[PDB]
Parts: structure tokens; sequence; C-alpha cells
RNA sequence: CCUACUUCACAAAGCGCCUUCCCCCGUAAAUGAUAUCAUCUCAACUUAGUAUUAUACCCACACACCCAAGAACAGGGUU
């Protein structure tokens, strides 16, 4: 699993349903998609960010060519970065 | 007008302007004097 | 300043006239630039100091009037006509290409159709020579000719 | 009050020395993308070529096929790293 | 010596006041003593590390290969401590030495996990009309190491 | 961090959009500014055979400014292939003609003599006002600080700064001026 | 381009006929400072002064035979 990804390894359908489910677990708010940053939106190369928003707190955001492409992302990164797979976490200890 | 690479006032009414660049000798009593640089 | 008032009969009238300012920094100078420490901290663009010697309708003021040396009513000359061909003096007019540091009238220059070699190059001037020796906050020196 | 530089992207830069000056130590906190600053999610061969070549901003000569010489010159199955 | 403001009175860069050295050596004490808490608390992820070895600087991280372009002398599969980090920097903090980071500070270790020999490198040289061509091959010997893990102290 | 490798990828090589505003700005400049956009030198992931350049939109460029007297100096010679077919036009001229034509030729004859140069020129979108087709508007991005400041006027000068700055001379009272 | 004339003859030609449309700047002046006159101005500026040739031309598009279309291909017609 070094160097893989974790979705690469755990293939997830509909992750932004599942970060839903998530936060209802720790008892939070549906977090609110929002678009942070885009570029050519009406080109046929757009690139666009979107961030969720946890109660106006950024807990991730996503790049993607489409909005719902980025958002999807977005809550694949957040999915990430709850269950601490970051892929700047710690290393495995040998 | 008379190009000169020296432009000298002949008598008392030649007078010297630069005009569009270059120098110009110009004269009413005198037109013959006319110069240009 | 006096002014001329018709009405034929014909009378003069002096009006209000500005006066320097107190404390010049540096007294006892030949020049108001040098009087002011301005000797080489002023540009065409800066109309303040500049339509402090024009007339109102564009013109230069005398030298004697003026009290500046030759060097300086030189430089402050060229300024304003840089400035003039610039347009920074709207209002002062004798009654469309952006331009700016231009040295000559614009209807006085041919085109350069042959620039010559590299080593003899036609180069187009920029800015004036006479302001060759301002302050210079850049590594590299004005370039007069582009 | 004095900024390295701007502190608005990519991180709140904050250098330092240790005591013994030997080591500079730089703390980086990126910084997020505040809620104010975001919107709201919204809700012929000849015509062919220039049709993309107006989609894809790029020039005419890309789009036309080239020649089997470079088509299998191609390598198909190039070093793939990380 | 007063100048009126004009364009060519002050200079075109703003002014920059650094700050005081006392209050910036106190700020610097907290910052570095903040660095230290989150390195004493493990609040870092992936380490990386600019490491000067062999002749060259390898920017580095845990389960990293380098390919040195020599042999080294050392065993396959034997463990080794890179020495010169020249920095050592993480998600929310970086290192820097001057221009090395102390051994106190971070350990950085390797494992030769290869000793190879180069592909065939040709050296051909040639002159017109000289009947001048000459040709040659080299194989530059090579060691692959494997970066296993980069360790930072609480010791700023 | 912790993208996906595709979506990292695009958002990596995605080509942003600049606008440049060309009033009372140096042709030079604009064109130094939108060749390094267009050939992506200003990102750190550049390389010549990546394609990363990025569009650049440059607006006003019927109100550029030539510094000294370039307007009538400065000579575009083209050449119609034909006998007697040397075309020189002086820049203004030139600019009268085709209010884009002197922009256009300054980025180009600042980017890299290859064949990646028209497609870049490809992202170039130059226009002589300030009207902006919408499509572009919104694909606009940024929007880059102007070369050269602009100098402002005496009609500009607020009254605060021009009491601010001082009288340098008693003129004499007795003067018609 | 072929109505005449002519070479000639279901047409090609001239010796025959028809149509041909815009400037460029060298200087001459007005106002006016530097240099309170004056000064056409690589001073700001106002005219002769204009190119940024104005336009005109072309713009549709799926066997076989004929053609004023044509080397082939292509093109026009076939009601
Ligand atoms: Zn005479
Ligand atoms: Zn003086």
């Amino acid at each position: 699993m070094t160097g893989k990804e974790l979705f690469e390894m755990w293939k997830i359908i509909n992750p932004m349903g599942l970060l839903v489910e998530e936060l209802k677990k720790r008892n939070v708010s549906a977090p609110e998609s929002r678009l942070t940053r885009q570029s050519g939106g009406t080109t046929a190369l757009p690139l666009y960010f979107v961030g969720l928003y946890c109660d106006k707190k950024l807990i991730a955001e996503g790049p993607g060519e489409t909005v719902l492409v980025a958002e999807e992302e977005a809550a694949r990164v957040a999915l990430r970065k709850l269950y601490g797979f970051t892929e700047n976490r710690r290393p495995w200890n040998y | 007008f008379k190009n000169k690479t020296v432009l000298k006032k002949r008598c008392k009414d030649c007078y010297l302007v630069k005009r569009r660049g270059r120098w110009y000798v110009y004269c009413k009593t005198h037109p013959r004097h006319k110069q240009r640089q | 300043f006096r002014e001329v008032v018709e009405t034929t009969i014909i009378e003069g009238r002096i009006t209000a006239t500005p006066k320097e300012s107190p404390n010049p920094p540096n007294p006892s100078g030949q020049c108001p630039i040098c009087r002011w420490n301005l000797k080489h901290k002023y540009n065409y663009d800066d109309v303040l100091l500049l339509s402090q010697f024009i007339r109102p309708h564009g013109g230069m003021l005398p030298r004697k009037i003026t009290g500046l040396c030759q060097e300086e009513h030189r430089k402050i000359e060229e300024c304003v006509k840089m400035a003039h061909r610039a347009g920074l003096l709207p209002n002062h007019r004798p009654r469309q290409l952006n331009r700016y540091l231009t040295r000559w009238a614009p209807g006085s220059v041919k085109p350069i159709y042959k620039k010559g070699p590299r080593w003899n190059r036609v180069r187009m001037p920029v800015g004036s020579p006479l302001l060759r020796d301002n302050v210079c906050y850049s590594r590299t020196p004005w370039k007069l000719y582009h | 009050t004095y900024s390295p530089l701007p502190d608005d992207y990519n991180c709140n830069v904050e250098l330092a020395l240790t005591s013994d000056g030997r080591t500079i130590v730089c703390y980086h906190p990126s910084v997020d993308i505040p809620y104010e600053h975001t919107k709201p999610i919204p809700r012929e061969e000849g015509p062919m070529i220039e049709q993309l070549s107006k989609m894809f901003f790029t020039t005419k000569h890309r789009w036309y096929p080239h020649g089997r010489y470079h088509r299998c010159r191609k390598n198909l199955n190039p070093p793939k790293d990380r | 010596g007063y100048v009126p403001k004009t364009s060519l009175s002050s200079p075109p860069w703003p002014e920059v006041v650094l700050p005081d050295p006392v209050e910036e050596t106190r700020h610097h004490a907290e910052v570095v003593k903040k660095v230290n808490e989150m390195i004493v608390t493990g609040q870092y992820g992936r380490l990386f590390a600019v490491v000067h070895f062999a002749s060259r600087q390898w920017k580095v991280t845990s389960e990293d290969l380098i390919l040195i372009g020599n042999e080294l002398d050392l065993a396959c599969g034997e463990r080794i401590r890179l020495e010169k980090v020249l920095l050592v920097g993480a998600d929310n903090f970086t290192l820097l030495g001057k221009p090395l980071l102390g051994k106190d500070l971070v350990r950085v270790e390797a494992t030769v996990i290869e000793k190879t020999e180069s592909w065939p490198r040709i050296i051909m040289r040639f002159r017109k009309r000289k009947n001048f061509k000459k040709k040659r091959i080299v194989t530059t010997p090579q060691t692959v190491l494997r970066i296993n893990s980069i360790e930072i102290a609480p010791c700023l | 961090s912790s993208f996906s490798r595709a979506p990292q990828q695009w958002a990596t090589f995605a080509r942003i959009w600049y606008l440049l505003d060309g009033k009372m700005q140096p042709p030079g400049k604009l064109a130094a500014m939108a060749s390094i956009r267009l050939q992506g030198l200003h990102k750190p992931v550049y390389h010549a055979l990546s394609d990363c350049g990025d569009h650049v939109v440059i607006m006003n460029t019927r109100h550029i400014a030539f510094s000294g007297n370039k307007w009538e100096q400065k000579v575009y010679s083209s050449h119609t292939g034909y006998p007697g077919g040397f075309r020189q036009v002086t820049a203004a001229q030139l600019h009268l003609r085709d209010p884009v034509a002197i922009v256009k030729l300054a980025i180009y004859g600042m980017l890299p003599k290859n064949l990646h140069r028209r497609t870049m020129m490809e992202r170039l979108h130059l226009f002589p006002d300030e009207y902006i087709p919408e499509d572009i508007l919104k694909n606009l991005v940024e929007e880059l600080p102007q070369p050269r400041k602009i100098p402002k006027r005496l009609d500009e000068y607020t009254q605060e700064e021009i009491d601010a700055f001082p009288r340098l001379w008693t003129p004499p009272e007795d003067y018609r001026l």
C-alpha cells in the first residue's frame, strides 16, 4: 500500500453521501459545497476548486474539470482527512 | 532654399529658425538668402 | 501678477500673487530648485513642480523672472515640453496617440525606414539627455535611446 | 507588524533562529480560504479541425493525422513512474 | 534636507522597518518553542529532507529511492545514516541548517538496496577529414539506496 | 495534497486566464508580461514540452502609449511577396489601421521562435477597447498589475496635494504672466 | 468583346469595338512662449492635410449525355 491511494485500494461510490454519513456519525451538520476557485468556466478545459464548509469552516477542497467532479473529489479529500489516510500522513514504521 | 551644411546669415534680416526638425535661414528682404540644413 | 482689462479703454490691475512657501530647506541657494533641494529629483511627470514656471496657456516663463539656473531652466523647459506632449497639462493649452518621454515634437520626426546594421543601428530617442544626471535608483542607468 | 511576505496566500510564514543561531526554524501553517471568499455552487475534415482549434485554442496542424511511420514509432507501453 | 514630494524625491520601493532586535529575539524564542512542542507532540506527518550525499543534494522522503553514481563499499541490505542533512521539512514547519543541521536534530537512515552497473555509455570522438575517430564504452558503477526513515528530535 | 491522481494532474496543469489593461501602458512591457504568461514561464512546473501556457486577455490595446517619438519613428515592414510589394508603415498608421497589430506583433516577437509560437498566440486575446466577450469575461481568473503606473495630470491632482506641494518661488507682483 | 469591318465563318482573332475611378507633404501661412517685441512649432498648437486605399469582385452545394468549361481532374446545363 506504499504509494497507493485510499480510494485506489478501497473502491467507493457516492463519496459525498459517505462523507455526509460520517459527519452525521460525528454529530456534525452536512457540509456546504462551495466554489472556492475556478478558471475557464466556459471553455473546454475548465478548472474548478470546490471546498466543503462545515459551519463556515473549510474541511477539504478538491479540484476537478466540472463542478460535480470537483465536489466529488473534495468529498474524497474530506474522507481521507477524516480517516487519517492523507497523502502527507506519517509513514508506516518498520 | 539652398541646402547648406553650415547656415550663415547673409544680411541683417536673415534669421535662424528650427522648423520641421531642421534649421532654416529665412529672409523677407532677400528671399535669395533662404537656406536649409 | 498684473492683468490687462478693457472696456475702448484699457488698464492694468495687479491681482493676488502666490508667495514662496516659508522655511526653504536650503536657504541661500542659487535657484529655487537648489533652495528646495530638487537639483536632480524631478521628472517630466512632476506637473506640480513644472506648472509653477508656466504661463497659463502652456508657455514657459523667462529665466530672469523664474530665477532658475541656466541648466535648471533648460531642464524645466524640456520636462514641460514632454509633459505637454504626454497630456499631463490639459488646462494649459493655447485656447489621438498616447505618449510620454517624447523628446521631439511629433510632427518633426521622420520614420526610421532603414535602421542600420547591429553596429550602426538608428535608435529612437527616449526622454531627454538634459535629465541624464537625475537620481537613478535602478541598477542600470536610464536608456535615452531605444 | 513587519511581515517578510504577504500572509494572505498559501501559508502564514514565521521565521526564527534557534538560541544557538545555527539553525533556522520556519513555521508555515497553511491558510484556509475564508467562506466569504467563495461562491455558491451553481445548479468534413476542414470544418472539424476549425471547430477543434477554436475549442482548444490550438492550431490546425496538430489535428491532422500522421503517417504509419510515426504511428508505429510511437511507444505504446511507455515506462510509468509513480 | 527636506525634499518636496516628487517622482524621484523618494526611492521607488516601499520603506521597510525591520522589527526591533529585542522583541524579534523574544518572538523567535516563542516560535522555536512552538515548533519544538509540535515535534515533541508528534504533530507532523511525512517528513522530507534535503540531504547532501555523494556530491549532490537529494530531496528525500521515507520509502524514496536514490541512485548514487558510484560504488559505496557497502554490502547490499546494509543500513546507513546520511549525515549531511541540509533541510528537514514537514507539512507545517521546516528547519534549515547553516549550512547543515545538527546530528541531534535529524536522523536520516537509508539502506543499500542494490549495487549495479550503469547501462553502457558511448563516448565517441570524431573530427572530419582527419582520420580521427574513436569509440569507448563505459559502465559507471551505481548503488541504489532506499531511504527508510527520517526522524527529528526536540533539540531546538 | 491528498487529491486523486487525475484531479491533481488536472489542477497542476490547468491553464489560467489573466487580464491585462493596456490603457497608457507600453506595448513592450505588456508584451513581456503576456509572453511570460503564454509560455508558462511564470509556473514552477514550466517546461517547453509540457504545453503549460496560459490565456492572456489584453484590453484597451487601442490606448497603449509609446515612449519617445516611437509613434512616428517605429516602422513595421512587411512584404506581400510580389515585386514592389514592400510595405513600410509607421506605428501610428498601423495603430489607426488595426488597433491590435502593435501589441500582437510585440508579443509575437517576444515569444520563442519555434513551432509553439502560433499555438501560444492562439491563447492571446487582444481587444481594442474596454468591451470583452462575455465568455472571455467569465473565463477570466486574475488581473495582472499594469507594468507602468500612469502619471497623474494636474486636472487629476487633488487640491490637498497641490497645497501640500510647496510654492517654489516668489513671482514678481508686476508681471503680466 | 464580336454588332459591324477585316483574317474568317456554327466559333477563334485584330487591323475592329467597349470600359478605365484616390491621395501622398517639398513647403506656404494663423496664434504663441522659451527670449512678455518677433518667431509656421524636433514648444504646446491652428490650416492647406490626406492612407486606416474607399470601395468594387467572389460568397448556396448531391450514371450518362451536351457545353460558350476543360490537357486530365474540375466546372455549367439536362424540365
Ligand atoms: Zn537676408
Ligand atoms: Zn541653482
